[PDB]
C-alpha cells in the first residue's frame, strides 16, 4: 500500500559534484549540442 | 539583493482586540486586501531576487582536498569547514559588519512592532544555502573557469585559466607564465588588503546597512503613528469608548481608522517604491554574477576598474559582494 | 547542426502545446490589470461611513444640507480608491518599462547581433536568437552552442624543444598519454605541434610545468627533399 | 595563398566546395633556386 499526503522537507540546492581538478589535467568537449530555448518578456 | 519581508493586518494594526472598530472598518471595503496583497507581492519577490542572484548554478561544485591553484591563495574566500555556519573568512566579516534588526524567527522595538500586528517573515534561502550557492559558484570558477556557465564544468589548471584571461585582455599568455609568481603574489597581497579594508572601515557595507536601517525606521515610524490623535480626543481607543457615547465615540474612532489606514497606505507605497530599487539592484547583481563570475567581461568598468580578468562572489546580509580582479 | 536545430525547434512546439504555465509572466500582466480594475468596481459598494453606497438613495431620502455630508463621505473614499489605483499602475508601468528596455536591449544585442555577454542570450555560447510576438510581450528563441561529450587529457602551459619555450598561437596543448598536440579550446581537434601552430618566447626554465616534446618545421622536409634533388644531380654529374 | 587559408580534411565532406588553385609563396623561391641550381650544373659541365 502507498498513498498521497503533504510532505515537508529542507529543499535541495542542486546535485553534488566535485570537479576533477589537477595540476596538469584538462577536459575538452569532443562534440556539441545546438540548444534552442525560450525567454519570455512582458 | 533583497530587503526584509514584512506582513501586516488592518484587524490588529488599526484596532487590536476591538470588535466595535472591526465593524466600522468593514465599511471601508477592499483596502485591507489590497495592502495585504501588495505586501505579499513584495515578500515573494525578495525570494525571486535572491534566487536569480545566487541560484545560477545547477550543481553544487566543490574544490578538491588538495587546495593548490598555481600559487593563488583562495583560502580566505573559500569556505571554512571548522565553522557551524560554513562561510568563508571574508563572508564572516560581512555578516558581523552589517547588523540585522530582526531575523523573523520564532517568538525591544521588534516585540512592540509585533504587538501591533506588524510581522517580519524569514527569507526562503537560509544564510547557509546562500553560502552553498556562493561556494559552488566559486568552486566552479577556480576549477573550471567560464566553462561551467556554458555547459558541464570542464577542468583546467588555474595558471592556464589565468593565461586564457590574459589573452582575453589582449596580453599574450607567455607574459603570465613569465610573471606567474609575481602575479600570484600581487593577487595574494591584494586579497590580504580586502580583510583590513572591511575590518577597519566603519562605512564599507553602507549600502546593505542602509537597507536594514530603512526597513527598521519604516516599521518604527508605522508603529509610532498609532499614538497620533488625527483630530480625535485621544489615540487610545478604549479611552474614547469609555468616555463618549456610541454616536460620538464612533466618529472619534473613525478619525483614528482614517488616520491609521493612511499610515498603512503610506508605508505600503513607500515599500512598493523601495522594492523597485532593490529589484533593479538584484537584476544588476544577477547580471554581474553571469558576466563577471561565470565569464570574463569586455565591458569597461562593469567588473571593477581595470581590464577584467575574473571576479569572486561573497554573500552578505541582504546582499552580495563581488571581489573583482583586474589587470 | 541543422538536424539538432530542427529537433530543438520541434521541442519548442511540444513544450508550448503541453502547458499554460510557460507564459505565466505575460498572463500575470493581464491578471494584475484585470484584478485591479475589478477591485476598483468592487470598491463602489463600500460605504466609507455614509448611510448608503448607492448615490441616488442619498439623493432620494435626504435633502441638500444633510445629503452633502453623506455624498462627501463617498467622494473622499472613491477619490482615495482612484489615487490608490493610479499609484499601483504607475509602479507597474515602471516595472513593465524596465522589462521593455531589457527586451529592446535583447532585440538589439541577441537578434541584430551576436553576444559575448554570458547568459544574456540564453544558457550557452550564443549563436543567434529569433523574436516571436506574444500578447503584451516578446518571446526570444535563443540558439546556443552547448559543448558536449568531454574527455580528460593531460596538458602543459608550454612545450620545450631547442631550449626555446613554445606556446599555442590559438588553442591549448594536450596529450592522450603518449603524443602531444595542439587543439582549439572549445572542440577537440588535435594537430601536430608546429612552428605554424605555436610561437616562441624565452627558454625552458622560467615556466612552471613545461614539458619536453618535438616541434615540427614544415620547411625542413621540403628543404631536405631539395637536398636529395640537388645531390641526385651531383651523383649523375660524376 | 597558403597564408590567407588553413587546411582541414578533404573535398567530399563540405557542401558547396569549389575547385581553385591555392598559391604557395614558397614555390617562387624554390622554383628560382632550381633554375639557379640547373645553371650551376650546366656551367660545371
Ligand atoms: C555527436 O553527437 C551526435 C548526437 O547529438 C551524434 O549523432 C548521433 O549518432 C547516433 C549514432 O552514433 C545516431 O543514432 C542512430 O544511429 C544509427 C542511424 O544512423 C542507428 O543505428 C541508431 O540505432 C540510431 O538510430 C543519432 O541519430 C545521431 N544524432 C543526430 C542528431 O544525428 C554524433 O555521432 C556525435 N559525434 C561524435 C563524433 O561522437
Ligand atoms: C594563504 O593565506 C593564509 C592567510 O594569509 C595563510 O594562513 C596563515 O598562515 C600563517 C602561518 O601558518 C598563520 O600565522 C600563524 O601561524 C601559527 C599557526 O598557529 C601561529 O603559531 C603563528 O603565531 C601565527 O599566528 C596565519 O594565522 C594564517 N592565517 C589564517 C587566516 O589562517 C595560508 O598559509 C596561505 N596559504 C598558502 C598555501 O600559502
Ligand atoms: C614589476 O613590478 C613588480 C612589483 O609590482 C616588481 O617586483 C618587485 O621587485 C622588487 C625588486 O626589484 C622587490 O623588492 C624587494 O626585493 C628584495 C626581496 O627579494 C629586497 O632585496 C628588496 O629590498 C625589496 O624588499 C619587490 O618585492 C617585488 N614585488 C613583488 C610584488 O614581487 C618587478 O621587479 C617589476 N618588474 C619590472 C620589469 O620593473
Ligand atoms: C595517441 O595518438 C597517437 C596518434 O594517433 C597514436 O599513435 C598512432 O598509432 C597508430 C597505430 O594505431 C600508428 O599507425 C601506424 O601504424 C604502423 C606502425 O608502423 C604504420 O605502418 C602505419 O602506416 C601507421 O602509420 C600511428 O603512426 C601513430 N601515430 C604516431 C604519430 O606515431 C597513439 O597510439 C595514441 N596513444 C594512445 C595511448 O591512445
Ligand atoms: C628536458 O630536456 C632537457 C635537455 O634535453 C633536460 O635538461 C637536462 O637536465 C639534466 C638533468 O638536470 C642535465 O644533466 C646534467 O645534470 C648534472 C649537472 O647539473 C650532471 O650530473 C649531469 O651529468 C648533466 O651534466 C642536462 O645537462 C640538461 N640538458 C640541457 C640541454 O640543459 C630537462 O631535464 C628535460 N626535462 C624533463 C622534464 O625531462
Ligand atoms: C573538382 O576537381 C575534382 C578533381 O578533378 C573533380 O573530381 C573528379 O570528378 C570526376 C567526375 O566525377 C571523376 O572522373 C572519373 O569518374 C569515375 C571514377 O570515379 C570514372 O568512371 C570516370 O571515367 C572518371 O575517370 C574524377 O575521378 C574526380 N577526381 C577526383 C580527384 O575526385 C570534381 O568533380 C571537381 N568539381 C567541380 C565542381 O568541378
Ligand atoms: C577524469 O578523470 C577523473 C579521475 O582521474 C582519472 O584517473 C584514472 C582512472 C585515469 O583515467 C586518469 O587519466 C584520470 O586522471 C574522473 O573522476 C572520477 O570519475 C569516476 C567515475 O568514472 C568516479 O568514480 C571517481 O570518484 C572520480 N574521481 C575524482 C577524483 O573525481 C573524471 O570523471 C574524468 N573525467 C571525465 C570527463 O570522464
Ligand atoms: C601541484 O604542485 C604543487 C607544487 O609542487 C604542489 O604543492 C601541489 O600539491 C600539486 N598539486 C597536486 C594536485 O598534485
Ligand atoms: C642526368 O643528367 C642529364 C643531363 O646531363 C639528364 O638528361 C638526365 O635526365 C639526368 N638523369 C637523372 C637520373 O637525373
Ligand atoms: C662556372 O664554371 C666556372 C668554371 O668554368 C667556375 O669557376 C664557376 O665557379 C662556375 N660558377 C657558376 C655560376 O656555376
Amino acid at each position: 500500500v502507498a498513498s498521497q499526503s503533504i510532505i515537508a522537507y529542507t529543499m535541495s540546492l542542486g546535485a553534488e559534484n566535485s570537479v576533477a581538478y589537477s595540476n596538469n589535467s584538462i577536459a575538452i568537449p569532443t562534440n556539441f549540442t545546438i540548444s534552442v530555448t525560450t525567454e519570455i518578456l512582458p | 539583493v533583497s530587503m526584509t519581508k514584512t506582513s501586516v493586518d488592518c484587524t490588529m494594526y488599526i484596532c487590536g482586540d476591538s470588535t466595535e472598530c472591526s465593524n466600522l472598518l468593514l465599511q471601508y471595503g477592499s483596502f485591507c486586501t489590497q495592502l495585504k496583497r501588495a505586501l505579499t507581492g513584495i515578500a515573494v519577490e525578495q525570494d525571486k531576487n535572491t534566487q536569480e542572484v545566487f541560484a545560477q548554478v545547477k550543481q553544487i561544485y566543490k574544490t578538491p582536498p588538495i587546495k593548490y591553484f598555481g600559487g593563488f591563495n583562495f583560502s580566505q574566500i573559500l569556505p571554512d569547514p571548522s565553522k557551524p555556519s560554513k562561510r568563508s573568512f571574508i563572508e564572516d566579516l560581512l555578516f558581523n559588519k552589517v547588523t540585522l534588526a530582526d531575523a523573523g524567527f520564532i517568538k525591544d522595538l521588534i516585540c512592540a512592532q509585533k504587538f501591533n500586528g506588524l510581522t517580519v517573515l524569514p527569507p526562503l534561502l537560509t544564510d547557509e544555502m546562500i553560502a552553498q550557492y556562493t561556494s559552488a559558484l566559486l568552486a566552479g570558477t577556480i576549477t573550471s573557469g567560464w566553462t561551467f556557465g556554458a555547459g558541464a564544468a570542464l577542468q583546467i589548471p588555474f595558471a592556464m585559466q589565468m593565461a586564457y584571461r590574459f589573452n582575453g585582455i589582449g596580453v599574450t599568455q607567455n607574459v603570465l607564465y613569465e610573471n606567474q609568481k609575481l602575479i600570484a603574489n600581487q593577487f595574494n597581497s591584494a586579497i590580504g588588503k580586502i580583510q583590513d579594508s572591511l575590518s577597519s572601515t566603519a562605512s564599507a557595507l553602507g549600502k546593505l546597512q542602509d537597507v536594514v536601517n530603512h526597513n527598521a525606521q519604516a516599521l518604527n515610524t508605522l508603529v509610532k503613528q498609532l499614538s497620533s490623535k488625527f483630530g480625535a480626543i485621544s489615540s487610545v481607543l478604549n479611552d474614547i469608548l469609555s468616555r463618549l457615547d456610541k454616536v460620538e465615540a464612533e466618529v472619534q474612532i473613525d478619525r483614528l481608522i482614517t488616520g491609521r489606514l493612511q499610515s498603512l497606505q503610506t508605508y505600503v507605497t513607500q515599500q512598493l517604491i523601495r522594492a523597485a530599487e532593490i529589484r533593479a539592484s538584484a537584476n544588476l547583481a544577477a547580471t554581474k554574477m553571469s558576466e563577471c563570475v561565470l565569464g570574463q567581461s569586455k565591458r569597461v568598468d562593469f567588473c571593477g576598474k581595470g581590464y577584467h580578468l575574473m571576479s569572486f562572489p561573497q554573500s552578505a546580509p541582504h546582499g552580495v559582494v563581488f571581489l573583482h580582479v583586474t589587470y | 547542426i541543422a538536424n539538432q536545430f530542427n529537433s530543438a525547434i520541434g521541442k519548442i512546439q511540444d513544450s508550448l502545446s503541453s502547458t499554460a504555465s510557460a507564459l505565466g509572466k505575460l498572463q500575470d500582466v493581464v491578471n494584475h490589470n484585470a484584478q485591479a480594475l475589478n477591485t476598483l468596481v468592487k470598491q463602489l459598494s463600500s460605504k466609507f461611513g455614509a448611510i448608503s453606497s448607492v448615490l441616488n438613495d442619498i439623493l432620494s431620502r435626504l435633502d441638500k444640507v444633510e445629503a452633502e455630508v453623506q455624498i462627501d463621505r463617498l467622494i473622499t473614499g472613491r477619490l482615495q480608491s482612484l489615487q490608490t489605483y493610479v499609484t499601483q499602475q504607475l509602479i507597474r508601468a515602471a516595472e513593465i518599462r524596465a522589462s521593455a528596455n531589457l527586451a529592446a536591449t535583447k532585440m538589439s544585442e541577441c537578434v541584430l547581433g551576436q553576444s559575448k555577454r554570458v547568459d544574456f542570450c540564453g544558457k550557452g555560447y550564443h549563436l543567434m536568437s529569433f523574436p516571436q510576438s506574444a500578447p503584451h510581450g516578446v518571446v526570444f528563441l535563443h540558439v546556443t552552442y552547448v559543448p558536449a561529450q568531454e574527455k580528460n587529457f593531460t596538458t602543459a602551459p608550454a612545450i620545450c624543444h631547442d631550449g626555446k619555450a613554445h606556446f599555442p598561437r590559438e588553442g591549448v596543448f594536450v596529450s592522450n598519454g603518449t603524443h602531444w598536440f595542439v587543439t582549439q579550446r572549445n572542440f577537440y581537434e588535435p594537430q601536430i605541434i608546429t612552428t605554424d601552430n605555436t610561437f616562441v618566447s624565452g627558454n625552458c626554465d622560467v615556466v612552471i610545468g613545461i614539458v619536453n616534446n618535438t616541434v615540427y618545421d614544415p620547411l625542413q622536409p621540403e628543404l631536405d627533399s631539395f637536398k636529395e634533388e640537388l645531390d641526385k644531380y651531383f651523383k649523375n654529374h660524376t
